[PDB]
């Protein structure tokens, strides 16, 4: 989700940018600035919330050995969906 | 034989510092204040000493 | 009697008279110094230089700390007539890349924090 | 005084100096000291260069990292100039040539090129701008050099109002073409001055005296609007001079007199080098020139500098033209010359 | 307790007591302390004036026979009166054993060169001397080992910091390498790692 | 138990004698150094046609850093800092916040590879397989300051090299 | 045995497509065995294989001679594999990856690039924090 | 034109010959002078490049710092690197020739040899495997030919 400067800079996921008047963007002329393409925040938004049929689940990222830590995710709320803290993933069970 | 030297000891001359770190710097000697975070205290039982802090700034690449 | 064994000197008299056999060959080597290492520095600013380094320890009134400045003083000797040293070494005593540090208040107080 | 700019550390390497400085003529003779003199300091130095890059390798140890920035450009591009200068609130302008080359005439690399560089850095947002020119530069001068020296002096200071002007005089250092000249004729079997330089008075200034003022000028406030003459602290005749060098070098002196026309025409033979010509009819004309003395303008004393004479710096150009025989001869034996001192 | 635990040998623990008593009892004059540890690992602590005694009657005794030196070391203990701790590891290649001498000094007195015992002591106080700054009486040639030329200071005390206080580089301007005062790009990161519990209670010191 | 090495001595038969003479005389050890070169000259070189063929590497080899990601995009540092707390060079610095959603990430993470050893330590000690030691080796610069890495870069090296990042840890996952 | 490796050598220089590809090949590869082709590339180039030679000489790679941007008729580098056949050809790995693919990722890079170091593409490094201290902003109306 | 085209001939020529035969230094500091060794063993056979190793700094085309430059050390560096007829190149490689690498908070230390001299190439490892170096040494002769020093000398 790259969005450019009114300078014409590209802004980074973190979302740091030169201001016009910083001197630091001369080491860009002649050359690039490296900007990732990807950003994770709203690649972790595209995901769909996975409903459950248990007040508790677990999520382990995924591939086994291959993810993260195992945790346990709370789902007693009804406003609000079971996020990893890890993954990223959200959870919820069915309502409606 | 025991040469009976009565002067205040002074290696000042010896450790090779620069005089600008031995005049204007001050040394704290204190023992640390426990974490209280944690209520461990095997961190408080022997002395420091440190020197007083002095500027750090920004590196103009890579901050 | 403080328990205290010398190096070399037992009293200030002995001390000195070691600092004034070191300073001659100090003085002494400075003009093949000056030639051998091809210094673009006098001989007269290379003995002020000595005589610099010798009044930077003229404070110290223990007999111990004065052997053991005497021990180093011949050990630098040493590596300079040996040519150890590199020009380098040599000009690194005249600190000639360095920009002079103010002393008084005002302009201290303009550059930075450091006292 | 944009934060980003504010002066932090010790002023040393790795130091901010809150100088953003487009040094033009980088690699020549003064720009190596005067970027040596920023990047001690922790200065961003950017450097134009048009040479090949290899040209530019003893410059990259003077700054720590990221502190030296290399970009092509083209004295008669402007785009280059705005490129370069667009980020700097500092511009030095050490571009020259001492002969004319095919592709750049005297008015080109003096009067066109610094115009360009003034208009572009008055009309990108620089604070400062450093133009160098010739003690000796007046616009009726038999000399072409200095002619262009004076026209593109006073056309950069219309571009530039508040630009600082130096005029040093005769630079003499290890890379200068003055006590080196001097000390490359002695093949020539004969030393040939011009009336046996007895009518030509010179006083030449040290290169590290010229780099500290520049420094000093970038950072004093006082400075903008000014003209400064650098010059060193003693006049000499141009046979003592030569005279001294020669003894320095330890090598036999045997001057004889030329008359203008034949060393004149002997520079013109020799100008027809496709590379860097040994000597030119503007390098005979300047040489035999005295030196212009403007007690009015301001000097390195108003900035801070105790010039260095040439007696104790001498030795450091002049050993590498002695022979083995003279080689570890010391500085203060071969008894400095004699001075017109007022 | 097999697998994991490192296993004890008590055959050579009382042979290293009985040795330790046997050169206590030999040398009363100068030894101060006899220890064994629980890795069975023997240290005499002797007074300063004795380093010549000792290890002569270790080299030459026939019941020692010490005959090679393993490594000339110092320690420094900023807490201590007597600063500089010298240690000495022998190896028996008659007996098979390993013994350690421990001394102590201070930045002013002097310790007797042990080179007329040993040769390889003659290289190994030099480096003490570079690295600590303690000097040795009647060294046939004490001078720098491993520091630069000119160095000032001795980098292996405590109080040294660990970047020194100048670093170099190459000036164009003066066409050599010059030395400056260390300004640092990126300030080494201390890191506090001790954990304010007690990790081995058998080493509990009383609490004043 | 001990072998002597050069404690032969040899006999003074005559013959014995005339062969010892006829060596001395004829250089016949010397020929013998002459076969061995002459039968190495003979052989097939053991030379490689870099950098069209390339010497064998394994799974396990430490090479230029990358920061992966999970299967749906998002990364998976979350900035516990245990691999800035292991670097026995000091080489990682990190700084981080909440992001946007709450979630806990970087916001610098950059990689001293002048400073770095090559150990891998860093990797061993993430607990969510962050950040890794790619298969890359060929990554030499013109100058020092491209090889001073950010998060951006790590980044895209992470995207450029997972194909074969992937397939490198799950041929020797198990053996860690 | 002497006529058949001159009959080798004369089916090498007949299976690299007559003397032109023959000549082609000795110049840019500064070799001329002829392997089986494992597979081509995405972006030109192909890998042969030829298990009877030794260890180190049995996989190989004919670079394309144009890459992203520039031509690599002689300017070749080893950055110029992608990470698929990158794992195959350092062999760690039995499987090319026309047999094993790699795991398709939608963050994966679709477009392999070489080493961009003295090019305007070259990575510059910058901070990626946000300013930590912001300063007074003082009003824009006269106070008197 | 036609002495463009004259003098662009020649830098083909004066670069190819330059970066054909590139004669390093026989220098070498620390563990990385190993993995020298091992791209001068017959794996990767340095010497079928056009690179072989010479002596005498008056005989070399470039220099390769493959180890640890400390303080004492510096000097000597920088007396080897002046004594080098030019054209000269500057390879770095590992950590420590780099940046200091893993005694860079070291007192005896330099923090990177391009504090002493211009360095051209920074192959990174610790220590960079033989093919790095090799992957360097390429990419110095692809910089080599690169350049163009008579097109510039007639253009002024
Ligand atoms: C002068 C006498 C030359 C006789 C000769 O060349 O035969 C060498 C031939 C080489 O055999 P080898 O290297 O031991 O075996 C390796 C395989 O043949 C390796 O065979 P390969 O599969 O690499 O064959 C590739 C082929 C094609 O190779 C080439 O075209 C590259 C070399 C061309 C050089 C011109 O090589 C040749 O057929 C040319 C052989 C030499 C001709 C010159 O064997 C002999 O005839 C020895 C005769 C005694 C010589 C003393
Ligand atoms: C610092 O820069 C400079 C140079 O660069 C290094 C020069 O060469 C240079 C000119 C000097 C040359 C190097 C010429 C050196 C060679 C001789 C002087 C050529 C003339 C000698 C004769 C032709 C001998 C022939 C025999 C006769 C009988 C006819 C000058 C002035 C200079 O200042
Ligand atoms: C008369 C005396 C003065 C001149 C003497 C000259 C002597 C003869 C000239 C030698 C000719 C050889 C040069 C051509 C060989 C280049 C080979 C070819 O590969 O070059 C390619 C590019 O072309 C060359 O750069 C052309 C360079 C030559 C340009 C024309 C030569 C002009 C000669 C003029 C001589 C006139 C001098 C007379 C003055 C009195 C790139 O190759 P490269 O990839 O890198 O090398 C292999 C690396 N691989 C494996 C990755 C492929
Ligand atoms: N040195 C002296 O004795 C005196 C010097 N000055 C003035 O000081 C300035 C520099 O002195 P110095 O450095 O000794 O002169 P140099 O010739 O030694 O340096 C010349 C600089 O100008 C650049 N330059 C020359 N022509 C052009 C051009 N046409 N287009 C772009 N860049 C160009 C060169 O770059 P490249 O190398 O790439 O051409 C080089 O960096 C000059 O203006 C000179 O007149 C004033 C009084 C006396
Ligand atoms: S490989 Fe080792 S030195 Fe490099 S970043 Fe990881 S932990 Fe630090
Ligand atoms: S890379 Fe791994 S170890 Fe390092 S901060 Fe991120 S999650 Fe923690
Ligand atoms: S970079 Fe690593 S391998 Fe190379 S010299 Fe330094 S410590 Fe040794
Ligand atoms: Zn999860």
């Amino acid at each position: 989700g790259v969005r450019t400067s009114p300078t014409g800079e590209k802004v980074t996921h973190t979302g740091q940018a030169y201001d016009d008047g910083d001197y630091r963007r001369v080491r860009f002329s002649d050359r690039q600035k490296e900007v990732n393409e990807n950003f994770a925040i709203d690649l972790i938004a595209e995901q769909p919330v996975s409903e459950v049929g248990s007040r508790v689940i677990s999520c382990d990222g995924g591939g086994g050995a291959l993810g993260h830590p195992r945790v346990y995710i709370n789902l007693d709320k009804e406003t609000k969906t079971g996020t990893c803290g890890y993954c990223g993933l959200q959870f919820r069970q069915p309502h409606h | 034989q025991l040469i009976a030297v009565d002067e205040k000891l002074d290696i000042t001359t010896l450790t090779g510092v620069p005089e600008e770190h031995i005049k204007t710097r001050k040394v704290r000697i204190f023992v640390p204040a426990r974490n209280n975070m944690q209520s461990g205290v095997n961190n408080t039982k022997k002395w420091k000493m440190e020197f007083d802090t002095r500027e750090r700034w920004e590196n103009p690449l890579m901050g | 009697g403080t328990s205290v064994k010398p190096i070399f000197s037992r009293d200030m008299n002995e001390a000195k008279r070691r600092v004034r056999e070191l300073y001659r060959a100090w003085y002494r080597e400075v003009p093949n110094t000056v030639h051998l290492f091809q210094l673009d520095i006098s001989v007269k600013q290379g003995r002020d230089k000595v005589r610099e380094m010798f009044m930077k320890n003229a404070h110290v009134t223990d007999p111990r700390v004065v052997d053991l400045l005497v021990i180093k003083g011949k050990m630098e000797l040493e590596e300079t007539i040996n040519v150890w040293k590199q020009r380098t070494h040599i000009m690194r005593f005249f600190h000639e890349t360095e920009a002079p540090r103010p002393t008084d208040f005002l302009s201290k107080f303009y550059v930075g924090h450091d006292p | 005084l944009h934060h980003a700019l504010i002066p932090h550390g010790k002023g040393g390497r790795s130091s901010v100096s809150g100088i953003v400085a487009t040094v033009f003529g980088a690699t020549g003779f003064l720009g190596r000291y005067v970027v040596n003199h920023l990047g001690r300091m922790g200065s961003q130095v950017i450097v134009p260069y048009r040479c090949e890059p290899y040209d530019t390798m003893h410059l990259r140890p003077m700054g720590d990292l990221g502190q030296i920035i290399f970009m092509e450009w083209n004295g008669k591009d402007k785009d280059s100039i705005r490129k370069v200068v667009e980020h700097s609130n500092v511009v030095i302008n050490l571009v020259g040539r001492e002969w004319e080359t095919k592709n750049f005439d005297f008015e080109d690399v003096f009067v066109k090129i610094p115009h360009a560089i003034a208009q572009v850095s008055k009309e990108a947002g620089v604070e400062k701008l450093i133009h160098i020119s010739h003690l000796n530069a007046d616009i009726k001068s038999p000399s072409r050099y200095l002619r262009s020296k004076a026209v593109g002096e006073k056309e950069v200071r219309a571009a530039f109002p508040e630009a600082t002007i130096i005029k040093p005089s005769d630079i003499f250092g290890r890379e200068d073409r003055f006590l080196n000249y001097f000390a490359s004729m002695r093949w020539f079997g004969g030393v040939p001055l011009i009336s046996l330089g007895k009518e030509t008075v010179k006083q030449p200034v040290y290169i590290v005296d010229v780099s500290k003022g520049i420094i000093n000028a970038i950072k004093d406030p006082d400075a903008k609007g000014k003209t400064f003459a650098f010059v060193g602290p003693n006049r000499y005749l141009l046979f003592d001079l030569v005279q001294y060098i020669f003894a320095v070098a330890y090598r036999p002196f045997l001057p004889y007199p030329l008359p203008h026309f034949a060393y004149r025409w002997v520079g013109r033979l020799f100008e027809v080098s496709p590379f860097e010509p040994w000597t030119t009819r503007d390098k005979v004309e300047r040489v035999h020139m005295s030196d212009m003395t403007l007690p009015h303008l301001p000097g390195l004393e108003d900035l801070g500098i105790q010039a260095t004479p040439l007696e104790l710096k001498a030795i450091e150009v002049l050993r590498r033209h002695r022979t083995y025989r003279w080689l570890t001869s010391e500085m203060e034996d071969v008894k400095p010359a004699k001075t017109v001192n007022i | 307790t097999r697998p994991t635990i490192r296993p004890r040998n008590d055959v050579v623990h009382k042979q290293l007591s009985a040795f330790g008593q046997y050169v206590a009892e030999i040398l009363p004059k100068y030894v101060q302390q006899v220890q064994v540890s629980c890795f069975n690992e023997l240290e005499i602590f002797i007074h300063p004036d004795g380093v010549i005694p000792v290890l002569t009657f270790l080299r030459d005794h026939t019941n020692a026979q010490f005959k090679s030196l393993a490594d000339l070391t110092a320690v420094d203990v900023p807490t201590r009166q007597n600063r500089f701790e010298i240690v000495y590891n022998l190896l028996s290649l008659r007996f098979n054993s390993r013994i350690r001498v421990k001394t102590y000094t201070d930045e002013l007195t002097p310790i007797e060169s042990s080179v007329t015992v040993y040769k390889a002591a003659n290289w190994y106080e030099r480096e003490i001397w570079d690295m600590f700054g303690v000097f040795f009486a009647n060294h046939p040639d004490l001078r720098r080992i491993l520091t630069d030329y000119g160095f000032e200071g001795h980098p292996f005390r405590k109080d040294f910091p660990l970047s020194g206080y100048v670093e170099l580089r190459y000036d164009d301007e003066v066409k050599r390498v010059v030395a400056e005062p260390v300004e640092l790009a990126q300030e080494f990161r201390k890191f506090d790692l001790n954990s304010p519990w007690e990790a081995f209670p058998a080493y509990r010191q009383p609490p004043e | 138990t001990y072998k002597f090495v050069n404690m032969r001595e040899p006999s003074m038969d005559m013959k014995s004698v005339t062969d010892r003479a006829a060596q001395t005389l004829l250089w016949t050890e010397l020929v013998r150094g002459l076969g061995m070169t002459l039968s190495y000259l003979f052989r097939e070189p053991a030379t490689i046609n870099y950098p069209f063929e390339k010497g064998p590497l394994s799974p396990r080899f430490r090479g230029e850093h990358a920061l992966r990601r999970y299967p749906s995009g998002e990364e998976r540092c979350i900035a516990c800092k245990l691999c800035e707390a292991v670097c026995p060079a000091q080489a990682i610095t990190i700084e981080a916040e909440p992001r946007a959603d709450g979630s806990r990430r970087t916001t610098r993470y950059d990689i001293d590879m002048t400073k770095c050893i090559y150990c891998g330590f860093c990797q061993e000690a993430c607990p969510v397989d962050a950040i890794v030691e790619g298969p890359n080796f060929e990554f030499s610069t013109e100058t020092h300051e491209e090889l001073l890495y950010n998060k951006e870069k790590l980044l895209n090296n992470g995207d450029k090299w997972e194909a074969e990042i992937a397939a490198n840890i799950q041929a020797d996952y198990l053996y860690r | 045995e002497l006529v058949q490796v001159l009959r080798r050598g004369l089916q090498q220089v007949s299976g690299h497509g007559g003397l032109r590809g023959y000549l082609r090949v000795l110049f840019r590869a500064n070799d001329v065995r002829v392997g089986t082709l494992v597979g081509e590339d995405k972006y030109g180039n192909k890998y042969y294989e030829d298990n009877k030679q030794f260890f180190g000489r049995h996989r190989w790679v004919i670079y394309t001679t144009e890459m992203n941007g520039r031509d690599t008729f002689w300017d070749v580098d080893g950055s110029m594999v992608p990470p698929e056949w990158h794992r195959w050809l350092h062999c760690m790995t039995d499987d090319p990856p026309t047999t094993k693919p790699p795991t398709a990722r939608k963050y994966i890079w679709t477009n392999h690039k070489f080493n961009v170091s003295g090019t305007p593409q070259q990575y510059v490094p910058y901070s990626t924090t946000r300013k930590k201290i912001q300063e007074w902003v003082p009003p824009s109306t006269p106070y008197k | 034109s036609r002495g463009e085209y004259v003098v662009a001939k020649l830098d083909d020529l004066v670069n190819w010959a330059r970066r054909s035969s590139l004669w390093p230094m026989t220098f070498g500091l620390a563990c990385c002078a190993v993995e020298m060794m091992h791209m001068a063993a017959p794996r990767y056979d340095m010497d079928r490049f056009g690179v072989v190793f010479r002596a005498s700094p008056r005989q070399s085309d470039v220099m390769i710092v493959a180890g640890t430059l400390t303080n004492k050390m510096a000097p000597a560096l920088r007396k080897v690197y002046d004594q080098m007829p030019e054209p000269r190149y500057v390879v770095s490689m590992g950590s420590c020739a780099n940046g200091g690498g893993y005694y860079h908070y070291s007192y005896s230390v330099v923090r990177g040899c391009d504090r002493i001299v211009p360095v051209d190439i920074y192959v990174p490892g610790c220590p960079p495997t033989a093919e790095a170096l090799l992957y360097g040494i390429l990419q110095l002769q692809r910089k080599i030919k690169r350049e163009k020093r008579l097109r510039i000398w007639y253009r002024r």
